[PDB]
């Protein structure tokens, strides 16, 4: 589609070349077809030839087992080499990955310039159903903004098959009832009734792709922070807002930071910030993928990530278990090697070989500082250390708001009063007791709908029970509330916090 | 018009009724009995008795194969309902077999087919209707070619009832029963309606789709282990709803010379196009596009590359949709399943305890089996028992009749009808079976209840808020704003019915149950397939709503020991998939463990198995009820006191009161053996009945209980309270109250 619209938009000629469809041709007919497509392009130039499925024709040379195959790999990279005659023919190719063609493609004249279209995000997923909802009358139920924030993991096909769906969805509900008269269209209308059952339906194909996109975090959603808050801003927003005096005063900008603090306490939350400020791409590297590419030996991808990263910059690439392989190996006395494992060496090879005009920031967090591969933390890499410690009282008022914005809450409950009484909790135990008061107000309304229910069948002569969740439930929440950071572990962060600012005397120095 | 009734799908399967909705018969006046003259296309009449039932639809009309094929309409079509008052008696009725189904059948074909029908039974036939009369083991076709009263008669004993030889030919327009059809197909009833919706609008209303200008589904990939019938459902979907089928067999299309294959499929393509609507059927698909890895030859990559070439030109064939088989998704090239070709996707899988039995009454139709064999006992041994499986077993069971009959003795009908298959046959039949998907991860709602285990009320209520809820009110969470938790850890010492709690709420929500057992993890973990962690998950999500369970999470912990940290590769594999599990989909991880302490503790983030719940031992009333549930299908006496037998079995593990169970059984087999043993020795010495033990008596729990042993200590006990009085001190704040 992208494509086809850039072709008839410049008014250029646009030939299709389906990779299935060449390589279903017999031997020499699919040198015959490339070669015809190639002169055709060439006599209605300006012209886009738009290889769908490049892999099916040019896969890695190991895929090409077939003399033919190989054949048909030659004879387009020669006619790529031969664009240098061909007077303004742009070529276009489609691939799932970089790595999935031949990589002698990839070379110059060759297929050079790359675009990676990625997966939309919340707002390009609007965007999609914007466009293939155009046509269909829409009751005025539909918000395409729930839609959009709901598909995740779609890529476009599967939204323009979610419309479909709920399309059918609605022409079968009216169907039963009733060449076709278009008036009954117009009537036809799609309500969220239809879109919500076309997402249970629905199968995203693009769960397992890495998300890049900017967060909808913000500095709100935590608060508090303030000194970190403007560390972060120091380090991702001056260098890409402000290249201009970084030249001037001709400073590296920093490569990363290393948060470290209790778990669940919003390192996450101020990366997603901090991007989202910036309206830089976030990628997040849970570690869980850190241990996957450990127990597979498969650091490779660790180069791929950082591609990615490259490939969509400004990008804030958070790990958020630096640790993660640390303490699968025992972490506190581990096994008999030392800190250093593969995959946190791919990424400090990956982090030496990142240019810093790319503004790739790397941000890792981890629960376990002690255990961290010390050659990570050296200059040219995670060199700044950043403790994010629990959220204070604002901080605690400002994450109890965040987590309650989708939630009906009734205004009798004092957010600011739960805060005060929260002291030492985590961002997550907070997101835990909004969780529980949710669970409470959910089965209290769930328990008032049977009973008016059954008051109903033993009476056959209407309200919200409860519409919001009031001060009770909150009470009750708070029974089942528990920190999960003890004052053990506070202290040892604030001792580690502790010893390395005693290191950092020397303050009373001044000039002569 | 109130005439106007769409047509659907029998209940009932006589040929001679036509089910209504409860509020319908009254808006139309019918007596539920009443003889009523259906109308539909080609001036087709049909009359037929009017029952009422209550799932059928106001305006839905259930009729059998039969009617409808002598009405010339389909499912969802529309016919005119209204009584046929005058439906007297007659005298003569001249009925006819069709030559096809009676093509080597030697007999009278009365007083084995027509007078079985039509017997006891006042049939409403109208002149030319085409009845099917289900004996011996055939399906015998008669058409009405000539009645008295015509065109409409009835049949009853003061009736001739005349029929003589010569049977006829077909007609063009007619549509031979043994044709396949929705009713022939069993065992996939969800996937066949998720199939029905996908493919009728676009079949059923080919130019009003043209007109309306939506995408249609292109390419729908069945797949399941082979002989679930898929190429059955195919052809059955292509029948009910008119459109041409076109088989396409994997095997047939390679075995043909390099590019004769690519003419096959290329005509095959062009006929689907020509008579559309159509189906193309591609029987084993993997056999035409497997992995690109399996494919080594420049032919077979070609033929590939030609089929996914076809599958994206049917963008401008007229309707016509393309289905596949295939074991699993990953058994073909994974360009097929990009859109514009086989999207769609149904997991057909192994059939269920009522979907065995639903294809043991389709198999059996025809057979005269005996009173004795009730098909439910046999659907339920016969786990791991595919369609085709249960196909060949009902014909061992019919070979193990014959087999008899001919001991005992082109072929008489009389005598085939007399051949009645028994209980005896089909349990010989059951034991020479080999099962084909034994090793098929079984997804299936259980048929265990929270009656099998009573008491854990709080487990009861904490279930049902994380698993019913989300799928009974997804309203209220969307309106509270609340993501619904992702699953639960189940931890207590073993035997204490969490795999039961796991499967009870799994059936309260009558959500499929997947288990994966600790030897399961381990075989991933040895192999170092971890991989099929994402399958495992996948097939999860393909069963949505599904309760995903883990029986043993802790049994790689316990394998390594129970020098390297908590994390494992499986274990981290699981952690990867419910990260990525989407909570729309309702898939609920349950995980269990006797050793929480061991437990990778990233497994109890939030996002996670968050939750954890404590399952003790059972208390005395669940202690009864387990008694209760174990012995419901053993004869015991009325004597037992199992309530004084649960109340002296403090501290014991259902695994416990399970083995006391098994041992009074076991006793009382011995007892039975033994007795008689000895009444046949004494018959042998003194040549010259009743049961010596029809029940397990008192006696022989008391005998149990000597054996009976706590398998669970009060160390273990002490253990696992200690942990849950250590979660739940953390759990402070109690004295909370808002200013």
């Amino acid at each position: 589609l992208i494509a086809r619209a850039v072709a008839n938009e410049t008014g250029a000629f646009f030939f299709l070349i389906n990779g299935p469809e060449i390589m279903s041709k017999l031997a020499g007919e699919s040198e015959s077809n490339l070669r015809k497509a190639f002169e055709e392009a060439e006599k209605n130039a300006p012209a886009i030839i738009f290889i769908d499925e490049l892999d099916a024709i040019a896969p890695k040379r190991e895929k090409t087992h077939g003399e033919v195959e190989r054949r048909i790999v030659s004879q387009l990279l020669t006619l790529m080499d031969g664009l240098k005659q061909r007077a303004h023919v742009i070529v276009m190719a489609a691939t799932n990955r970089p790595n999935s063609i031949d990589p002698a493609l990839r070379r110059f004249g060759r297929f050079d310039r790359e675009v990676d279209i990625g997966i939309p995000d919340a707002t390009g997923r609007l965007e999609i159903l914007q466009i293939h909802t155009k046509n269909m009358k829409l009751a005025d139920d539909v918000d395409l903004e729930q839609v959009a924030n709901e598909t995740h993991g779609h890529v476009g096909a599967d939204l323009a098959a979610l419309c479909s769906e709920a399309a059918l969805q609605a022409i079968r509900k009216k169907m039963d009832l009733i060449t076709i008269d278009a008036e009954v269209m117009n009537s036809l209308a799609v309500t969220m009734d239809d879109f919500r059952w076309a997402l249970s339906q629905s199968n995203p194909s693009a769960l397992r792709e890495t998300v890049v996109e900017v967060p909808q975090v913000t500095w709100e959603d935590i608060g508090g922070l303030e000194d970190v808050k403007r560390e972060l801003q120091e380090l991702v927003q001056y260098p890409v807002e402000h290249p201009d005096k970084f030249l001037k005063f001709g400073m590296t900008p920093s490569k990363g930071v290393l948060f470290y603090g209790p778990p669940g306490c919003g390192k996450t939350l101020l990366a997603k910030a901090i991007a989202n400020e910036c309206q830089a791409n976030f990628i997040s590297i849970k570690g869980p993928e850190l241990l996957t590419m450990w127990f597979g030996e498969s650091e490779a991808n660790v180069r791929e990530i950082f591609d990615k990263a490259r490939q969509a910059a400004p990008c804030v690439l958070f790990f958020d278990e630096l640790d993660s392989i640390a303490k699968a190996r025992g972490g506190n006395i581990g096994d008999g090697g030392g800190a250093a494992d593969r995959v946190i060496n791919q990424i400090l090879t990956e982090m030496d070989g990142m240019s810093t005009k790319k503004n790739v920031f790397i941000i890792g967090a981890t629960n376990r500082p002690d255990i961290i591969d010390p050659a990570i933390l050296r200059p040219g890499r995670l060199d700044q250390l950043i403790y994010i410690p629990l959220p204070d009282e604002k901080s605690r008022v400002a994450i109890l708001k965040a987590n309650l914005r989708k939630s009906p809450v009734a205004k009798d409950v004092d957010l600011e009063f739960l805060a005060k009484m929260t002291n030492g909790f985590s961002g997550a135990d907070l997101t835990e007791i909004c969780q529980r008061a949710c669970k409470l107000a959910i089965r209290e309304s769930i328990e008032s709908e049977i009973r008016r229910e059954r008051e109903r069948q033993t009476n056959p002569s209407e309200d919200d029970p409860v519409p919001e969740i009031r001060r009770d439930h909150f009470e009750e929440a708070m029974r089942f509330a528990r920190r999960s950071v003890s004052d053990n572990d506070i202290r040892k962060y604030e001792m580690f916090a502790q010893t390395l600012q005693q290191s950092r005397g020397f303050g009373s120095f001044r000039f002569p | 018009r109130p005439n106007r009734l769409i047509v659907d799908e029998a209940i009932n399967e006589d040929n001679s009724v036509v089910s209504l909705s409860q509020p319908k018969m009254d808006e139309l006046q019918l007596f539920r009995g009443d003889t009523v003259l259906l109308k539909g296309k080609k001036r087709r009449e049909a009359v037929c008795i009017v029952l009422s039932d209550d799932t059928c639809s106001d305006e839905k009309i259930r009729m059998n194969r039969v009617v409808r094929n002598n009405l010339r309409v389909r499912l969802g079509d529309v016919i005119s309902i209204q009584p046929c008052p005058d439906v007297k008696y007659g005298k003569r009725i001249h009925v006819l077999p069709i030559d096809d189904t009676v093509e080597g059948i030697t007999g009278n074909l009365f007083e084995v087919y027509l007078k079985p029908y039509f017997l006891e039974a006042y049939r409403p036939i109208r002149k030319g209707d085409i009845f099917l009369v289900r004996g011996g083991m055939r399906a015998v076709e008669f058409k009405v070619v000539e009645t008295d009263p015509s065109p409409y008669c009835i049949v009853a004993p003061d009736t001739v009832i005349h029929c003589e030889g010569e049977p006829i030919k077909r007609e063009d327009e007619e549509e031979s029963l043994n044709e396949v059809g929705y009713d022939d197909i069993g065992g996939c009833r969800k996937q066949l309606a998720q199939i029905k919706e996908m493919v009728e609008l676009p079949l059923r209303h080919p130019a009003l789709f043209k007109a309306i200008g939506v995408k249609p589904p292109r390419g729908i990939l069945l797949y399941g282990p082979p002989g679930t019938g898929k190429t059955l459902i195919a052809r059955a979907v292509a029948n009910e709803t008119g459109a041409f089928f076109f088989l396409i067999n994997g095997p047939e299309i390679m075995s043909k010379l390099a590019g004769e294959s690519e003419s096959n499929l290329r005509k095959a393509f062009e006929e689907a196009e020509k008579n559309a609507p159509a189906i193309i059927f591609i029987d084993e698909l993997d056999a035409i596009a497997p992995k690109r890895e399996k494919t080594h030859g420049e032919v077979e990559r070609r033929i590939v590359s030609q089929l996914l070439t076809l599958m994206d030109g049917l963008k401008q064939r007229a309707h016509v949709i393309v289905m596949a088989a295939t074991n699993r998704p990953n058994s073909i090239d994974p360009a097929l399943r990009r859109f514009g070709r086989f999207d769609r996707e149904v997991d057909i899988g192994i059939p269920d305890a009522t979907g065995r039995l639903e294809i043991l009454q389709i198999h059996t139709k025809n057979m005269k089996l005996a009173d004795d064999v009730d098909l439910e006992q046999v659907a339920n041994e016969t786990h791991g028992h595919v369609g085709a499986d249960l196909a060949a077993l009902c014909s061992e069971a019919a070979l193990q009749a014959i087999r008899k009959k001919m001991d005992l003795i082109t072929i008489d009908a009389e005598v085939m009808n007399s051949l009645a298959v028994t209980m005896d046959d089909f349990r010989w039949a059951l034991s020479q079976s080999n099962p084909s998907a034994l090793r098929e991860t079984v997804v299936e709602v259980p048929q265990v209840t929270w009656e099998d285990i009573g008491g854990l009320e709080d487990v009861k209520r904490e279930l049902q808020e994380l698993v019913q809820y989300p799928v009974e009110h997804p309203d209220k969470f969307l309106k509270f704003g609340m993501t619904p938790s992702k699953g639960v850890l189940f931890y207590g010492p073993p035997g204490c019915g969490k795999t039961l709690l796991a499967k009870a709420i799994a059936n309260e929500c009558q959500a499929n149950f997947i288990s994966i057992k600790g030897p399961e993890l381990l075989t991933m973990w040895f192999g170092e397939s971890e991989a099929n962690v994402r399958e495992i998950f996948d097939k999860a999500r393909q069963a949505a709503p599904c309760v995903l369970f883990f029986d043993e999470l802790d049994s790689i912990a316990k394998a390594r020991g129970g020098g390297g940290g908590a994390a494992d590769r499986v274990i981290n594999q699981i952690l990867t998939e419910m990260d990525g599990m989407s909570t729309k989909k309702n898939v609920f991880i349950i995980g269990a463990t006797n050793r929480p302490d061991i437990i990778d503790p990233a497994i109890l983030r939030p996002g996670r198995l968050d939750q954890l719940i404590y399952i003790p031992l059972p208390d005395e009333k669940s202690r009864v009820a387990i008694l209760k549930a174990n012995l419901r299908k053993s004869p015991v006496a009325k004597d037992v006191d199992l309530e004084f037998l649960a109340k002296m079995t403090n501290g014991f593990s259902g695994a416990d009161l399970t083995e006391i169970c098994q041992r009074a059984c076991k006793l009382a087999i011995r007892e039975s053996i033994e007795s008689e043993i000895r009444r046949e020795r004494e018959r042998q010495t003194n040549p010259s009945e009743d049961d010596p033990v029809p029940e397990i008596r008192r006696d022989h729990f008391e005998e149990a209980m000597r054996f009976a042993r706590r398998s669970v200590s009060d160390n273990d006990i002490r253990k696992y309270e200690m942990f849950a009085q250590t979660l739940q001190q953390s759990r402070g704040f109690g004295s909370f109250r808002f200013p």
